[PDB]
C-alpha cells in the first residue's frame, strides 16, 4: 500500500483489510526502499485459508532474486506453514510480495471468514565492508584497499598512516613528503619497511634538532635498494643531504657506513622507480653536544 | 551535525605539540547513538594517563581516558580501542603536557551515527503492547482491536460492543495499565469456529480488582462464561485461579462488573485456540 522509492517504513495490509478478501484474486506489491539500504518487514496478524503445501492461498515473498517464502494459513493453528512473526530480510534495496487466492475459502461445506494479514516493512543499512568481494569487481570498484567505512546509507574509505586518499576515494598515494623529526633521538625506515617500498616516490624525511647538536647516523641492516655495478644508483635513488649540501646518494645490499654529520639540520631524499622488488632501508638518528 | 566524522591530533601524522588542549564537540541529529573508533593510537605513556592523554566525555561524565602506544593486533580489522552511547552529542579533550620523551604521532579517530532501537536498546519501553522502531525514531502499535490513546504512547480496549474472531488475541480493562473506570459492565465475546476450543492464559500478577467483603463476596466481579460452565467471579489483589485455563468452548463472554469506588490497577489476559 505504500511503494515509494523515498520512504523508510512502511505498512502493507491483505486487500480490504481488517474486512475479509474476496476470492479469486492475485496482487503482487513490490516494496523499495533507496539506494544502499535493506528490506525488513515481519506480520503482526496473520489470517489466510489454510492448505497442505499452501496450494489454495498463500503470500509469496520473494527477496532480489530468490523467493524466500510461500507461506498460508493462521496465527496460532498448527494447520501448516505461518509465519507469525518472523523476520524476513532482503539483500537489495527490493522486496517483491505476492497475495494469492483461489475461488473456494469455504472448507467443508460451511461458510468461513478469513481476515487477510498486517505487514510491516523498515529499511536497513547495508554494510558494504563485510560484503568482500575482494576479486572480481572490475566495472564498479566498492571496496578499498586499506579500510573503509559502514554508516547508514553509503560508505567512505581511507587510508593507512602517512598515506594520502586520491580523488576516486578507493585508492591511495604515499604522501611522504613533509615527514618531520625534531627529536633527540629516533628511528627513521623506508614506508612499509622491511616489505617492498612504494615506486614513484619523492621523500624528503627531514630532521631539524636544536641548535648546539651533531647528529649521528646509523643504518640498520637490512639495507636493501634497487642498484646496478656499472652505475650505481640508476632506478631507486636515496640522497643525503646535510647542512644544506648533498653527503651521498646511497642504494644496494650492504649498509651505507655510520655517518657524523657535525650538523643540526639534515635532509634525507628518496627517490624511487617504478617498481618495487628491494625492501628499503632503516636507521637510527641520534643526538650529540659540542662545546 | 553530521552523520559521520574524523578526529585527528594536530599536525598528524607527526610529532604533536607540548602544552595543548583540543576539544571537539560531536553532534548528530535526533534519534542517534554515536560509535567512536580508534584506527591509531600513539600517545606519551603515564600511569593512570597522567602526562598525555585522550578524553571522552559524554555530557557531563567521563567515558574514557586512553593513552599509550598500541597498534591493531588483527589484520583483517584496525580498530584498536571503540566505544558505543545512545547519546546523541559528544565531547573529545585531548590534553598534552610540555615534554615528550619520544616522538608520539598522536591518534586517529572516526565516528559514524548509529540509529538507537528504542524498543530493544532502552531499558523504559515507550509502548504500553507493541514497540515499532525506525531509523530516527519510534511509535507504538496495538493488538487487535484496541485504540491507541492521544499520548500516542498507551493502547486502550473499549469496555463493550467489539466481536473477535481471532483464535489467538489479547483483551484488558480500559485505561490499562490506569485504574479502571468505576460503575461499568463490561461484556466481551470470543467466537470461534465450532470444530476449536477456546483456551484462555493470564498472569496472576496482572490482576488487580476491589477486594472482597468480609463474608467473601466480590463488591466487584469479574466472571467467564461459556454456555453452562462458568469460572469466577474472580476478585482481589492476584489472580486465584489457574494461570492456564481451558474452556471446551468455542464462544465465550468475559462480564466486569464495578461499584463507584474501590478502583485498582485492573487486568490484562490473552488467549488461544486448540482444536476439538
Ligand atoms: C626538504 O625539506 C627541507 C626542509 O628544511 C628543505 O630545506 C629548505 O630548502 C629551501 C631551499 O631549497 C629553503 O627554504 C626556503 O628558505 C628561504 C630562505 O632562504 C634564503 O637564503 C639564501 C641564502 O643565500 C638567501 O640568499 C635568499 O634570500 C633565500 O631566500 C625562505 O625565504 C623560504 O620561504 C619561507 O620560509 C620560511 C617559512 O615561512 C620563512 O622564514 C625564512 O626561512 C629561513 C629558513 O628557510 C630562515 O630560517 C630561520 O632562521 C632563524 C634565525 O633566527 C632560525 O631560528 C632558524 O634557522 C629558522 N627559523 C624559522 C622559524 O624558519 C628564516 O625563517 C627566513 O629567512 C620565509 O620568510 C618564507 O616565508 C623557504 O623557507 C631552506 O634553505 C631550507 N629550509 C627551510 C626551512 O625551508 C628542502 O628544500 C626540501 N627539499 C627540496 C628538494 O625542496
Ligand atoms: C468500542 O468499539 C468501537 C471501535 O470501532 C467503538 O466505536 C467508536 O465510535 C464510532 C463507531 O461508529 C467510530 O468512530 C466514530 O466514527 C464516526 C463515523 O462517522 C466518526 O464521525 C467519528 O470520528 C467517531 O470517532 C469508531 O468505531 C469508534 N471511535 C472511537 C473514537 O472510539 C464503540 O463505541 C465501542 N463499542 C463497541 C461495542 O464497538
Ligand atoms: C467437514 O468436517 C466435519 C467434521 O469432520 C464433517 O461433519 C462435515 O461433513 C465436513 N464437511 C463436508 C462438506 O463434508
Ligand atoms: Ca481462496
Ligand atoms: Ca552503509
Ligand atoms: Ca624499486
Ligand atoms: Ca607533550
Ligand atoms: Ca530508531
Ligand atoms: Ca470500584
Ligand atoms: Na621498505
Ligand atoms: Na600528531
Ligand atoms: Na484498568
Amino acid at each position: 500500500s505504500i511503494p515509494i522509492p523515498q520512504k523508510l517504513f512502511g505498512e502493507v495490509t491483505s486487500p480490504l483489510f481488517p474486512k475479509p478478501y474476496p476470492n479469486n484474486f492475485e496482487t503482487t506489491t513490490v516494496i523499495t526502499v533507496p539506494t544502499g539500504y535493506r528490506v525488513k518487514l515481519v506480520f503482526q496478524q496473520f489470517d489466510l485459508e489454510p492448505s497442505e503445501g499452501c496450494f489454495y492461498d498463500y503470500v509469496k515473498i520473494s527477496a532480489d532474486k530468490k523467493s524466500l517464502g510461500r507461506f498460508c494459513g493462521q496465527l496460532g493453528s498448527p494447520l501448516g506453514n505461518p509465519p507469525g512473526k518472523k523476520e524476513f530480510m532482503s539483500q537489495g534495496n527490493k522486496m517483491l510480495l505476492t497475495f494469492h487466492t483461489d475461488f473456494s475459502n469455504e472448507e467443508n461445506g460451511t461458510i468461513m471468514f478469513y481476515k487477510g494479514f498486517l505487514a510491516y516493512y523498515q529499511a536497513v543499512d547495508l554494510d558494504e565492508c563485510a560484503s568482500r568481494s575482494k576479486s572480481g569487481e572490475e566495472d564498479p570498484q566498492p571496496q578499498c584497499q586499506h579500510l573503509c567505512h559502514n554508516y547508514v546509507g553509503g560508505y567512505f574509505c581511507s587510508c593507512r598512516p602517512g598515506y594520502e586518499l586520491q580523488e576516486d576515494t578507493h585508492s591511495c598515494q604515499a604522501e611522504c613528503s613533509s615527514e618531520l623529526y625534531t627529536e633527540a633521538s629516533g628511528y627513521i625506515s623506508s614506508l612499509e619497511y622491511p616489505r617492498s617500498y612504494p615506486p614513484d616516490l619523492r621523500c624528503n624525511y627531514s630532521i631539524r634538532v636544536e641548535r648546539g647538536l651533531t647528529l649521528h647516523l646509523k643504518f640498520l641492516e637490512p639495507f636493501d635498494i634497487d642498484d646496478h655495478q656499472q652505475v650505481h644508483c640508476p632506478y631507486d635513488q636515496l640522497q643525503i643531504y646535510a647542512n644544506g649540501k648533498n653527503i651521498g646518494e646511497f642504494c644496494g645490499k650492504q649498509r651505507p657506513p655510520d655517518l657524523d654529520t657535525s650538523s643540526n639540520a639534515v635532509d634525507l631524499l628518496f627517490f624511487t622507480d617504478e617498481s618495487g622488488d628491494s625492501r628499503g632501508w632503516k636507521l637510527r638518528y641520534t643526538t650529540e653536544i659540542i662545546k | 551535525p553530521t552523520m559521520y566524522g574524523e578526529i585527528l591530533s594536530p599536525n598528524y601524522p607527526q610529532a604533536y605539540p607540548s602544552e595543548v588542549e583540543k576539544s571537539w564537540d560531536i553532534e548528530v541529529p535526533e534519534g542517534y547513538g554515536i560509535h567512536l573508533y580508534f584506527t591509531h593510537l600513539d600517545i606519551e605513556l603515564s600511569e593512570n594517563c597522567a602526562y598525555d592523554s585522550v578524553q571522552i566525555i559524554s555530557g557531563d561524565t567521563e567515558e574514557g581516558r586512553l593513552c599509550g602506544q598500541r597498534s591493531s593486533n588483527n589484520p583483517h580489522s584496525p580498530i584498536v580501542e571503540e566505544f558505543q552511547v545512545p547519546y546523541n552529542k559528544l565531547q573529545v579533550i585531548f590534553k598534552s603536557d610540555f615534554s615528550n620523551e619520544e616522538r608520539f604521532t598522536g591518534f586517529a579517530a572516526y565516528y559514524v551515527a548509529t540509529d538507537i532501537n528504542e524498543c530493544t536498546d532502552f531499558v523504559d519501553v515507550p509502548c504500553s503492547h507493541f514497540c515499532n522502531n525506525f531509523i530516527g525514531g519510534y511509535f507504538c502499535s496495538c493488538p487487535p482491536e484496541y485504540f491507541l490513546h492521544d499520548d500516542m504512547k498507551n493502547c486502550g480496549v473499549n469496555c463493550s460492543g467489539d466481536v473477535f474472531t481471532a483464535l489467538i488475541g489479547e483483551i484488558a480493562s480500559p485505561n490499562y495499565p490506569k485504574p479502571y473506570p468505576e460503575n461499568s459492565r463490561c461484556e466481551y465475546q470470543i467466537r470461534l469456529e465450532k470444530g476449536f476450543q477456546v483456551v484462555v492464559t493470564l498472569r496472576r500478577e496482572d490482576f488487580d480488582v476491589e477486594a472482597a467483603d468480609s463474608a467473601g463476596n466480590c463488591l466487584d466481579s469479574l466472571v467467564f462464561v461459556a454456555g453452562d460452565r462458568q469460572f469466577g467471579p474472580y476478585c482481589g489483589h492476584g489472580f486465584p485461579g489457574p494461570l492456564n485455563i481451558e474452556t471446551k468452548s468455542n464462544a465465550l463472554d468475559i462480564i466486569f462488573q464495578t461499584d463507584l469506588t474501590g478502583q485498582k490497577k485492573g487486568w490484562k489476559l490473552r488467549y488461544h485456540g486448540d482444536p476439538m
